[PDB]
DNA sequence: TTAGCTGGTCATTTTTTTTTTTTT
RNA sequence: ACCAGC
């Protein structure tokens, strides 16, 4: 903080290094070395300029603390004042991996370190971009963990192409291969390393596997209620995201509802739940009525009934026996919500209802950044994912909830909806016409297979709920 | 490991039941730090505030082994009586609390505890030093394996049954094994009869092998219990005085010189034998009004493989000599089973057949796979000890005694 | 460490005296030993005394291990607490007294616990929100075992916790004790125990101690946020089956309606000034004083009194506000006050006297009150006119969303272009709501009237069911016929 | 003139490009 | 000084 520290004025001495392994000569020829003051050893770093002169110091004490003597540069690199020139440089990560690079080659190749370590490494390798033009090949040597591989990632865009080579190491960095006598396979790593390959762009060849292993994977589900869907659907597979909408009122819930517990009772798949038009307990006493082909909470002498004769675990049991159904009680904390759902609890479906409280300042930029967080939620995952989403008011004509055919651009709240959606399902009925329960399923999208269109028609059931599989010709 | 954690749990909310109970009958009060003082509540693990709420509690000790203090143990908190009846049921509280504490003290919050020397296949390792004692007897550390109470102290069953061998699953079949437990009865008692059966003509040792000593020695002695006598007998033997074996019954020095009169009287061979031992190690011994001043002639003693016995104190020689001289023929015992194991085509190790465990002063904790395997053992261990017995020529004729169980509660 | 014994000096005896490796002795006989403000406060100077607590009870060697000190300064008393750093040093202080002046001096940082400058290795640690339950912990483990104690409250988790990181990823399991919520911390190791009482020291001076110690070695799993198993729902359901409110006026409504539940948006439209308050007045005067139902208005077209005088001339079968020798006939007479005290006897009747400020005053209705039936009319002043309105309802919707309280609104429509108007019987559609979209995608019952003021009969009404999510019923539920001599609309049969 | 042989204990307000969903 | 063992 005050001032650079003198080695007269604070009892400087160069020793050796036990607990490392690092001899006086290496210490000598660098410059790091020990004060005297306060009677704790104080261990300094010193930093010098293209001439020499010396401008900052690095002051650490004995339990691991950081001290400056003023203002640390941005191009304050450790051991760049000895090399001016060369071939073949090694960047090391900390102070004492030059040391020991030093110590195993006897001083022979220009080696330096850096001055901020892996936190600022981008901006002060950006600001040393015209010191490396005057050499010929660049080695970079990082630690052997997530950040020391964030760094060599991250660190290595501002870096001239064709110079830029990464070797491996077996131990943290190379100081304790130094300590465990790993010392020639570390000079097989400075001599011929790997070229800067792994940034993210594969090869043709390499995937010869993996799409062995997607081709031996990714069955989708079957649809329950109409034959007709299936057969320009053929199912749901892993990453698909599956849209539902109808007018207001029109039978989306009962739908995705029938469809979950079709998925559920006869198929064994884990189903999460995310219902935020009704709490949990609406939810399911509907699953409990519409199992056993009834409508629960619409009798309630039913309800009066079937609690008195004790026959309601009868219907406990059969439908929860083996937990396959995970509900949720009611914006970013919902994704790692899901995110928990899936990993923690490991289910393949996931169901949403009614994003438009969701996205409850613009809400164009918020639902596109929502409907971008949930694709990529999708994406390297392998889950369905439906989402129920609603529609807008038309200018002129009839009304949508009238029977009105229903176009793919009738989304509400933005364009992007469709955009990311594979498969969009329309559902259309008449509730003031002549047939209030025949309903009509219209496929606007479908990435996969391409067949748009009217699916077929199904018939409602006023009594039991189930809706069934009809034979109507329009 | 769990079953020893529920005992912890089980008695630490005990402890922290009797002393909410304890400090509300015994008070607080001032003790001298413009006079300095402080209010300072009752310790019942210090031994100087029990001594001090006993002395305003009107009671008179009688019993004075300090110069100005009296002493507090568990003989003289049975019989003591005070006025206020509440005392009289809270001393027995105070009792209990002491022994929780020790329980404490020992199991989990020890420093050389239970729970802190636990490996991570869930085993204890120990160190056995061979020859710690002066008399060639090994020693227990770090853990003391030897030390943890017996099944008749309270909470002894609940320890010794944490400390099994069914606790270890086989690894080929997951099965838990048999533990054999080996004790020699007799040992000292045989050898005292093997030494100086050249003054009696050896008419001794024949009412040894003449059914259980222990159990005639109770009848003949009216002692309440078998391990009273026990006691009682290897206190009289090995240099007693008029009232510490009167404290074993509990009554004065009358009968405590009357009992040593009637046992003396029986077999006129103790005392000649420690007569020829005094003529052999001592010639002169001045007296001293505060000390002893002995001019020694022979320090050591050969023992049964020509050893040198080191000789600490002149009085306590028959004590140097018998245990010194009991201790070697169980360490050859314990060469010789398994030598024969060996040589009869079985395996040694947690891989094979079977596997040393515990080897405590007197008896041996063996574990093995199956059944059959201990039947071997129990029957290999006599003729091993019949080896130890005829190997160095004894006039008597060794015996032990083994037990067949799933844990160490039942072959203790 | 333990080495070996020596002989004594003070007692005299020969194996009383024991030798350590740190270089102190000690005799088991004799008993003898050898060898803001921002100013942090000395101990000797501020008169430091090591009481025991006797209130709630912990021992002096406690205190003595912890740094809990109680200060005599100025003639009142003071329980000071010291946290250190791993140095072995005092960092900050924290004074409280009975009055629980906070008075943190010294250098008090975000990351400031207590009881971590003795502990540094083991397997279990114990983490608590305040310093007594601490130090009870300490009581009933004798001081041995790693309890650590946040400095800042349960309130500050996320900075505290947070910042010390390597401090609790040397140990193998980390149990927390808190309240009977932080993730910072790496999964697969915390545990989360609950004990029957508030805390510890409740089950310390209670006798419940044994369950403290029972939870400490048997502590359960993190167990996150609400993700809630399909196993937790045996007792929850079966309650919730242990009811619809009749809609007096017409009995056309209720055979297809089936009345209303917990959580029920109802929504009220017609022309202008086709008698929408009239009728929800009617509703609201046959649910409250008939039904025992604590009702909650919030009439924002006119004043208090004049919907008072509105009730009470409505419930005596007359028109108040039509006559005004009428108004002065009731007065002359004493008659007033029995209209009064026969229909607010029961109190069921609260009004409302004129926008986030409205959702906090619909709460304390509703929680403070104990209402079951609220009613909002005339939205047009409470609401770009796009995302106010679905924000408004997104809250109505929230609000009303695990309460049980039925949400009655009363809305408008918007003006036609081409064909008839609506005050000529026009049949109003679904999509005429003004103001946004999604008033009919969060509104579970919707109610339309229609009437032709200028027809053949300028009083009979229809009553027109546009959407219904419990059973799927909507159109045409009836007639009904209105006085204009009591204001009492009844049930008609008229046929088309 | 003396039962012994082990282990273990506690202590210090300004301007301009893109999108959407109502209404005058 | 106390506790436990062998
Ligand atoms: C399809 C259909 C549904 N219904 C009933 C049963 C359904 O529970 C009810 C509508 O309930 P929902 O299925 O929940 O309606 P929705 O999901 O399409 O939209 P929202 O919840 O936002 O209003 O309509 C019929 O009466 N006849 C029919 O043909
Ligand atoms: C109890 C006790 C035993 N011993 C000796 C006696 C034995 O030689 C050895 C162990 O004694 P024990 O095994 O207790 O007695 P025991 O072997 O004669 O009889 P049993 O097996 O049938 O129960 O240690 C003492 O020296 N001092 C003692 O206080
Ligand atoms: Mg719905
Ligand atoms: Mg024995
Ligand atoms: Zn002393």
């Amino acid at each position: 903080t005050y001032n650079v520290w003198n080695f007269g004025e604070s009892n400087g001495r160069y020793s050796a290094l036990t607990a490392r392994g690092i001899s006086k000569e290496t210490c000598q020829k660098a410059g790091y070395w020990i004060a005297k003051v306060d009677g704790v050893m104080y261990q300094v770093a010193d930093y010098r300029d293209q001439n020499g002169n010396i401008v900052s110091q690095k002051v650490r004490d004995k339990d691991k603390n950081f001290k400056t003597t003023g203002s640390h540069k941005s191009d304050a690199l450790f051991g760049k004042h000895l090399w001016n020139g060369g071939k073949k440089i090694v960047v090391t990560e900390g102070e004492i991996d030059m040391l020991t690079v030093m110590e195993l080659q006897d001083c022979k190749y220009p080696v330096v370190s850096l001055g901020h370590g892996a936190s600022a490494a981008k901006k002060t390798c950006a600001a040393n971009y015209e010191y490396f033009d005057q050499f010929e090949q660049i080695i970079l040597m990082f630690d052997m963990d997530e950040a020391g591989r964030k760094a060599v990632e991250e660190a290595a865009q501002v870096l001239p192409a064709g110079k830029v080579r990464v070797a491996v190491l077996p131990c943290k960095d190379a100081n304790e291969c130094h300590l465990n006598g790993h010392d020639r396979e570390i000079m097989e790593q400075v001599w011929n390393a790997g070229p800067w390959i792994p940034d993210g762009v594969v090869s043709a060849l390499s995937l010869r596997e993996r799409i062995r292993e997607h081709l031996s994977s990714s069955v989708g589900l079957l649809f329950s209620g109409c034959t007709g869907i299936n057969d320009k659907t053929l199912g749901a597979r892993g990453g698909e995201v599956i849209m539902v909408t109808s007018g207001s009122g029109m039978g989306k819930s009962t739908f995705v509802r029938q469809q979950a517990l079709q998925w559920g009772t006869a198929m064994g798949k884990k189903v999460g739940l995310a219902m935020l038009q009704e709490s949990v307990e609406e939810t399911a006493e509907d699953l409990i009525g519409l199992h056993n082909r009834v409508r629960l909470r619409q009798s309630d002498s039913l309800k009066r009934e079937i609690i008195e004769n004790g026959k309601f675990d009868q219907w406990f049991d059969e439908l929860f026996g083996n937990d396959t159904f995970h509900l949720y009680d009611s914006t970013d904390r919902l994704l790692a919500k899901l995110a928990y759902m899936r990993s923690g609890l490991g289910c393949d479906v996931i169901i949403l209802d009614h994003i438009s409280i969701v996205v409850s300042s613009d809400e164009r930029k918020m639902i596109d950044n929502l409907m971008t967080k949930l694709k990529g939620f999708a994406k390297s995952t392998g889950v369905v994912l439906v989402v129920i989403c609603h529609l807008k008011n038309p200018d002129k004509g009839k009304a949508h909830e009238e029977g009105r055919p229903v176009s793919i651009t009738d989304l509400r709240g933005s364009g992007a909806l469709r955009q990311l959606s594979d498969t969009i399902i329309a559902l259309e009925r008449n509730q003031q016409g002549d047939m209030p329960n025949l309903v009509l399923v219209r496929i606007l999208k479908c990435r996969f297979t391409g067949d748009t269109g009217i699916a077929g028609y199904m018939e409602y059931n006023k009594e039991t709920g189930w809706l069934e599989p009809s034979s109507y010709s329009g | 490991t769990k079953a020893i954690e529920e005992l912890y749990v089980e008695l630490a909310a005990r402890r922290s039941e009797l002393l909410r109970k304890l400090t509300e009958t015994f008070g607080s009060w001032y003790q001298p730090k413009y006079t300095p003082v402080e209010h300072v509540v009752f310790n019942p693990s210090s031994r100087d505030h029990i001594q001090k709420k006993l002395q305003e509690a009107g009671w008179v000790p009688t019993k004075y082994t300090d110069k100005g203090a009296p002493v507090v143990d568990d003989e003289v908190l049975e019989g003591v009586r005070v006025d206020d009846p509440e005392k009289q049921a809270a001393i027995d509280l105070i009792k209990e609390y002491l022994m929780i504490q020790k329980r404490i003290g020992q199991s989990a919050e020890g420093d050389k505890a239970w729970l802190r020397y636990v490996a991570e296949d869930g085993k204890i390792h120990g160190s056995v030093n061979p020859n710690g004692a002066v008399t060639g007897r090994a020693t227990h550390a770090f853990p003391n394996l030897a030390q943890i109470p017996g099944v008749r102290s309270p909470y002894g069953e609940q320890c010794r049954a944490a400390f099994g061998a069914e606790h270890h699953l086989d690894g080929i079949t997951g099965k838990p094994w048999v533990q054999a437990g080996i004790d020699a009865s007799g040992l000292e008692l045989r050898c005292l009869a093997h030494f100086m059966a050249r003054f009696d003509n050896g008419e001794y040792a024949h009412e040894i092998l003449n059914g259980d000593i222990h159990t005639k020695n109770q009848i003949a002695a009216e002692l309440p219990t078998r391990d009273n006598a026990k006691t009682f007998i290897y206190g009289f033997l090995y240099g007693a005085g008029d009232e510490k074996i009167g404290q074993i019954v509990g009554a004065g020095k009358e009968r405590g010189k009357e009992l040593k009169k009637k046992f003396l009287e029986n077999t006129p061979a103790i005392a000649a034998l420690r007569e020829s031992i005094q003529q052999t190690l001592v010639e002169s011994s001045q007296w001293v009004a505060g000390e002893q001043q002995v001019k020694w002639k022979r320090r050591w003693i050969k023992g049964l493989d020509g050893r040198k016995v080191h000789v600490r104190s002149p009085h306590a020689a028959l004590n140097t000599l018998l245990q010194s001289a009991g201790a070697l023929i169980c360490k050859l015992w314990i060469i010789k089973t398994e030598e024969m194991l060996v040589e009869k085509g079985l395996k040694h190790g947690w891989d094979g057949d079977f596997a040393y465990m515990a080897w405590v002063h007197d008896e041996i904790q063996v574990g093995c796979r199956t059944e059959e395997i201990a039947q071997v053992v129990i029957e290999t261990a006599q003729e091993a000890m019949r080896w130890v017995g005829d190997h160095w020529n004894f006039r008597c004729l060794l015996d032990t005694e083994g037990k067949m169980g799933p844990n160490w509660a039942i072959c203790h």
